[PDB]
This record gives structure tokens, C-alpha cells and sequence, in this order.
């Protein structure tokens, strides 16, 4: 009801190709082409040379199992550094004599 | 390194391209469907040629990955169809004249008309005009008529079209590696890769042959059954060692039979089973047509629909101001988007139609996780035979009684089964006959032994040795009754119609012994029984990823096509149809002609 719009939206891509797989917490901007071979590239289009970035179909019309979903994930991790952020306190009646 | 690792790399990046330009070439087909302006008339031809054009871009690169140094099964299968260079193989002047005929044919199909020779300035369009009213029509010279009139200005004018169809297709399967352009159409039944599952595509031709003769014991009694209601109306034209007259058959090419069946009602004292009457005192919309169908997928285990599809279907025709295209069709766009485009009215038909229109939708849900490439039937039988054996589940008393159509003490015995059985018998017997008849013919002319003059003297010739059909009026080379059919001029596949009646009766057969079903076949009622939903899901969700005849031994137990399925579920109107039959003479001779004495 947001994001999905009439004609697509072509502003969030996708990383489809990478030599290897990605590290745990790790995030690559990288937009050099991809070389799928070993003929070369040179960030030319061609013949075992594609370009990774790729677009997702946005549309009301799309099914229900395909709908973009807006992901949230929150990384909880103990350091070494005091506490700060708790969970919410609460505040009972006050009782004199 | 490998080639293997070169072309999965182009598969996967083709998928997600391929998917995203199908998807906007097949909603501008619906917007143009469903509402005609000039704004949708432009997006098609726009979507089209795009999507047209980058699997002629994209075929480029598909050669340059041969299948010899690929080991695996579900890569060279995704890189076959891709292999192939449509149209680029032809002459550039052969290829841009290859899409004028097909154009020019189509339009003249759609803009012929044949004048009533009583009122010259009355012209009737062959559909509808032309086609409802040879339904109904009782006469002999008024569908003769239409009949004869029809070929004189489209038959013979087709024919230089025709000719010019056979030579540039030819063409193309040469460029191809194929034997003709009628091993073309047999590629799509072809299986290499699996040890002892291959399955040649010149086999096709002798399994269609020997599976038909089988067929002809069936078929001569029906056919002899249809003559015997006919012979009293005109016994000079009609004999009865003989063959039926070609204007008869109820419509223009003798398709389906059911236009007889009102004539050939073996008892007319009993009802007949009809929902129509009974939807109108129950008050029902097109809303919960399809929501009581919904349930019946739901019963047998399968998932339902999605709340995208019951909001986006289109249940009328808003007038002439927004006009759709009423002939019901199952419109697959991509990625989770299913529409139909019907004109849902109340009818008893209807009721079957929704299964079956229904019945594509659920079939394209199981293998839609597969890659773009990789959705598709298994084979061209299996995409309508899916649909039809929903419909053959709901059309039994036993599923009518179920939701309250029909009265539950409605007696059901040999007279009511009898009449029912025949009604199918007439769309489902009679089609294999011409079905056999005309795939054959155009596989003999595509390949080369009929010589341009002999088009016509073996099309009848052949015609009254297989559905024992005589022409009134004897025709010259000049006409073509192939170039006016619809699948032949649109250039659609003929031969879908032949296997899928024997694809529906063995899916129709293994079904209801998973569910330990008794008695006849026709009794057997899938519905709430969810252990013979499981056994077909599973081939459902291959698609054509694997061989049609391993997906077929998962569920059948057979590799190849069977009549014993449809002899067992016609065997109690073979029984009643022999008995009748024995004051008449058992099937037909081709040295009788009406012209001829």
C-alpha cells in the first residue's frame, strides 16, 4: 500500500551475482561488474559480463506472496561497555503512615 | 570455469529479465481485452514487440553455450527453447513476409462474411452470425448454404495464402535440424537425457495410429447410432451402409456433435439433469460461482485463491461503453498475478466452465515456484486436460446433490446415466475421429507425399474411411477446408486435442482408486476425499522441469497414452449402444457418395 505504485519503482535493487558468499554483518556498495568467466569485463557489457544490480516489480496487481515486505531487524549484542538502554520501568501508588 | 557454471549464471540473471517484461506484455494484453481504446491498443503492439524482441537479443548468447559440455538435466531443458532462433533462421525477406500471411489470414477470417442468398443486403459475419445459426438450423438447403458459400470466397481465396504458409514454414525446420515442419509440433512431446525414458518424436506418429484403432469399435457404433436418427428425414441422401452429409454435423467443420444431442435423446419421457432452474429460485451472482468452485479445490487438498484473484476477476460485461471478450480464457500474467476474463451469466454451463477456468489457475499455482523458464505444462494436452477433469467431477449427481443444486431424492438409474453419458460421448467420441483426421492430413502435406492437386482428393478421400463423412458437393483443388479452420489459419496447435482426451480419462481413473472409490467410473465423485489431491500435487508442481512421461508414471503407473481408460469409463453406453445397433449395419463404407448413384 506504500512502496508498490502504478508503472513499477525502480529505486531499490538487489545484488544477484557475487563471486562468493558475504560475511556475516558485512554490507558491499560495490557496483563493479560482475565476471561470471574468464573473459574480461573492463565494466563493458557482453558476453560473460552482467550487471548485478537488478530491479524489483513494484505493482498493487502483484500477488500477496510477492508483496514487498518492509523488513525491520534489530541486532542485539552484549559488549563490554556499561548498560545503557533497558526495558520500560513501572510506577506504583505512593503510601504514607 | 566450466561451461556449466557459464550457463547457470546466464539462466539465473535470464529469469529475473524475462519475468519482468512477460509480466508487462501480458497486462497490456488484459487492459486491451478487457476495455478497447486506442491508449491499450498501442501498449500491446508496445509490450509485445518488446518482449518479442529480447528473446530474439537473448537467443544470441544462448547459442554461444553448447549442451555437450552440460551434465545437467534441468539446464539443458531451460537452454532448449532458448537454443532456438524463431523466425531470425529465415531470409530477412522470408521473415518479414512470414508475419504479413498470418496476419492476412487472420484478418480475413475475422472479416468474412457469407450474404443470405435470399436477402442480398443482409451479411452475416461467421461468428457468431454465422455459427449460432447453423446450431439450430434443421434445414438441408439453408446449411448448405452457409456451408458451400463459406469456402467459395475463403477456401479458394486462402489458398495462394496457404500455399506460401507451407513453403516458409518448411523453412524454418530445415534451419532447425528438423525433418519438416510436422516434426515441429512433435518436438514438444521429445524426451532425451533419461535412460530408457527417450521418447522419439517420429513415435508420435504410430502412437496416435494404433491408440485410434482402438477407437473405431467405439466410434462405429455412435456413429451408426447418430445415422439411425437421421435416416428418416432424408433416406435417399443418407444410406445406411453410408456416410453422414458434412453440413449435418450441427456447425461449419464437424467439431463437436453436441448440437445433435436434442435429437438423439434414446428417452425423452424422463427430466434431464439441469442447475440452471435451480440457481434462479437459490438466487445466485457471479460472486459465489466462483466461491462454491473455490471450496471444491479445497476439499481435495489443494491451496485456495488469493484475495488478488477474486478481487481482480471481471464477473460481467459493463455494455457497449467498456466491452471485454466473453469466450472464457485463463489469462497467466507472472509473479503471483491470476486473472480470468468471462462473461459469467446463469446457465448450467457455466457451472462446469467455472471449473474449469478455475481449474488452470490451480494448475499454475503448483509449479509456480519454479523459474520462468521452467513454468509451463509438461506438455500442450496437459494444460486444458487439467481443467476438464475438475468439470467431469462436478457435471455427476453425486457433487450436485452435495451443495443442494439437485433434489436429493432424484432417482438416478440406467435411463438418467444413459442420457448423460451420451451428451459427453458426442464432444468427447467424436473429436478424436476429426482430430486424427485433420493433424494427419497436415503432417502428409507438410511433409511432402500429397502433391498440391491431391489436397482435396485425399482430404475427403481419407475423410469417409475415418469419421465417415461425405461432402454434398464435390470439391476442385481450388478450395481448402484447413485454411478456414481457426487453429490452422492462427497457427495453434491441433494435436492438443486428440492426447488430452486420453491424458483426462487415465488422470480421471487414478484418482478415484486412490480414494477407494467403487462401482462405475462416471459414479466417482472426487470431491472431500484429500488423499487423491496429494498423489497429483506432486506432479502438478514439475511442470515440464521433468519429462511428461516420467511425471505421467507417478500417477498412472504408464509411460505412454492408454485407451483402456476410455473404453472402461464409456463402457456402459458401449453396452447399450451394441444392442441398438443390431437391426442396423455396423459402421460405414467409402464407395457410397450422395452424388453418385
Amino acid at each position: 500500500n506504500l512502496d508498490s505504485k502504478v508503472g513499477g519503482n525502480y529505486n531499490y535493487l538487489y545484488r544477484l551475482f557475487r563471486k562468493s558468499n558475504l560475511k556475516p554483518f558485512e554490507r558491499d556498495i560495490s557496483t563493479e561488474i560482475y565476471q561470471a568467466g574468464s573473459t574480461p569485463c573492463n565494466g563493458v557489457k557482453g558476453f560473460n559480463c552482467y550487471f548485478p544490480l537488478q530491479s524489483y516489480g513494484f505493482q498493487p496487481t502483484y500477488g500477496v506472496g510477492y508483496q514487498p515486505y518492509r523488513v525491520v531487524v534489530l541486532s542485539f549484542e552484549l559488549l563490554h561497555a556499561p548498560a545503557t538502554v533497558c526495558g520500560p520501568k513501572k510506577s506504583t501508588n505512593l503510601v504514607k503512615n | 570455469s566450466t561451461i556449466e557454471e557459464q550457463a547457470k549464471t546466464f539462466l539465473d540473471k535470464f529469469n529475473h529479465e524475462a519475468e519482468d517484461l512477460f509480466y508487462q506484455s501480458s497486462l497490456a494484453s488484459w487492459n486491451y481485452n478487457t476495455n478497447i481504446t486506442e491508449e491499450n491498443v498501442q501498449n500491446m503492439n508496445n509490450a509485445g514487440d518488446k518482449w518479442s524482441a529480447f528473446l530474439k537479443e537473448q537467443s544470441t548468447l544462448a547459442q554461444m553455450y553448447p549442451l555437450q559440455e552440460i551434465q545437467n538435466l534441468t539446464v539443458k531443458l531451460q537452454l532448449q527453447a532458448l537454443q532456438q532462433n524463431g523466425s531470425s533462421v529465415l531470409s530477412e525477406d522470408k521473415s518479414k513476409r512470414l508475419n504479413t500471411i498470418l496476419n492476412t489470414m487472420s484478418t480475413i477470417y475475422s472479416t468474412g462474411k457469407v450474404c443470405n442468398p435470399d436477402n442480398p443486403q443482409e451479411c452475416l459475419l461467421l461468428e457468431p452470425g454465422l455459427n449460432e445459426i447453423m446450431a439450430n438450423s434443421l434445414d438441408y438447403n439453408e446449411r448448405l448454404w452457409a456451408w458451400e458459400s463459406w469456402r467459395s470466397e475463403v477456401g479458394k481465396q486462402l489458398r495462394p495464402l496457404y500455399e506460401e504458409y507451407v513453403v516458409l514454414k518448411n523453412e524454418m525446420a530445415r534451419a532447425n535440424h528438423y525433418e519438416d515442419y510436422g516434426d515441429y509440433w512433435r518436438g514438444d512431446y521429445e524426451v532425451n537425457g533419461v535412460d530408457g525414458y527417450d521418447y522419439s518424436r517420429g513415435q508420435l506418429i504410430e502412437d496416435v495410429e494404433h491408440t485410434f484403432e482402438e477407437i473405431k469399435p467405439l466410434y462405429e457404433h455412435l456413429h451408426a447410432y447418430v445415422r439411425a436418427k437421421l435416416m428418416n428425414a432424408y433416406p435417399s441422401y443418407i444410406s445406411p451402409i453410408g456416410c453422414l452429409p458434412a453440413h449435418l454435423l450441427g456447425d461449419m467443420w464437424g467439431r463437436f456433435w453436441t448440437n445433435l444431442y436434442s435429437l438423439t435423446v434414446p428417452f425423452g419421457q424422463k427430466p434431464n439433469i439441469d442447475v440452471t432452474d435451480a440457481m434462479v429460485d437459490q438466487a445466485w451472482d457471479a460472486q459465489r460461482i466462483f466461491k462454491e468452485a473455490e471450496k471444491f479445490f479445497v476439499s481435495v487438498g489443494l491451496p485456495n485463491m488469493t484475495q488478488g484473484f477474486w478481487e481482480n476477476s471481471m464477473l460481467t460485461d459493463p455494455g457497449n461503453v467498456q466491452k471485454a471478450v466473453c469466450h472464457p480464457t485463463a489469462w497467466d500474467l507472472g509473479k503471483g498475478d491470476f486473472r480470468i476474463l468471462m462473461c459469467t451469466k446463469v446457465t448450467m454451463d457455466d457451472f462446469l466452465t467455472a471449473h474449469h477456468e478455475m481449474g488452470h489457475i490451480q494448475y499454475d499455482m503448483a509449479y509456480a515456484a519454479q523459474p520462468f523458464l521452467l513454468r509451463n505444462g509438461a506438455n500442450e494436452g496437459f494444460h486444458e486436460a487439467v481443467g476438464e477433469i475438475m468439470s467431469l467431477s462436478a457435471a455427476t449427481p453425486k457433487h450436485l446433490k452435495s451443495i443442494g443444486l439437485l433434489s436429493p431424492d432424484f432417482q438416478e438409474d440406467n435411463e438418467t446415466e444413459i442420457n448423460f453419458l451420451l451428451k459427453q460421448a458426442l464432444t468427447i467420441v467424436g473429436t478424436l475421429p476429426f482430430t486424427y483426421m485433420l493433424e494427419k492430413w497436415r503432417w502428409m502435406v507438410f511433409k511432402g507425399e500429397i502433391p498440391k492437386d491431391q489436397w482435396m482428393k485425399k482430404w475427403w478421400e481419407m475423410k469417409r474411411e475415418i469419421v465417415g463423412v461425405v461432402e454434398p458437393v464435390p470439391h476442385d483443388e481450388t478450395y481448402c477446408d484447413p485454411a478456414s479452420l481457426f487453429h490452422v489459419s492462427n497457427d495453434y496447435s491441433f494435436i492438443r486435442y486428440y492426447t488430452r482426451t486420453l491424458y483426462q480419462f487415465q488422470f480421471q481413473e487414478a484418482l478415484c482408486q486412490a480414494a477407494k472409490h467403487e462401482g462405475p467410473l462416471h459414479k466417482c465423485d472426487i470431491s472431500n476425499s484429500t488423499e487423491a489431491g496429494q498423489k497429483l500435487f506432486n506432479m502438478l508442481r514439475l511442470g515440464k522441469s521433468e519429462p511428461w512421461t516420467l511425471a505421467l508414471e507417478n500417477v498412472v503407473g504408464a509411460k505412454n497414452m492408454n485407451v483402456r481408460p476410455l473404453l472402461n469409463y464409456f463402457e456402459p453406453l458401449f453396452t447399450w449402444l451394441k444392442d441398438q445397433n443390431k437391426n442396423s449395419f455396423v459402421g460405414w463404407s467409402t464407395d457410397w457418395s450422395p452424388y453418385a448413384d
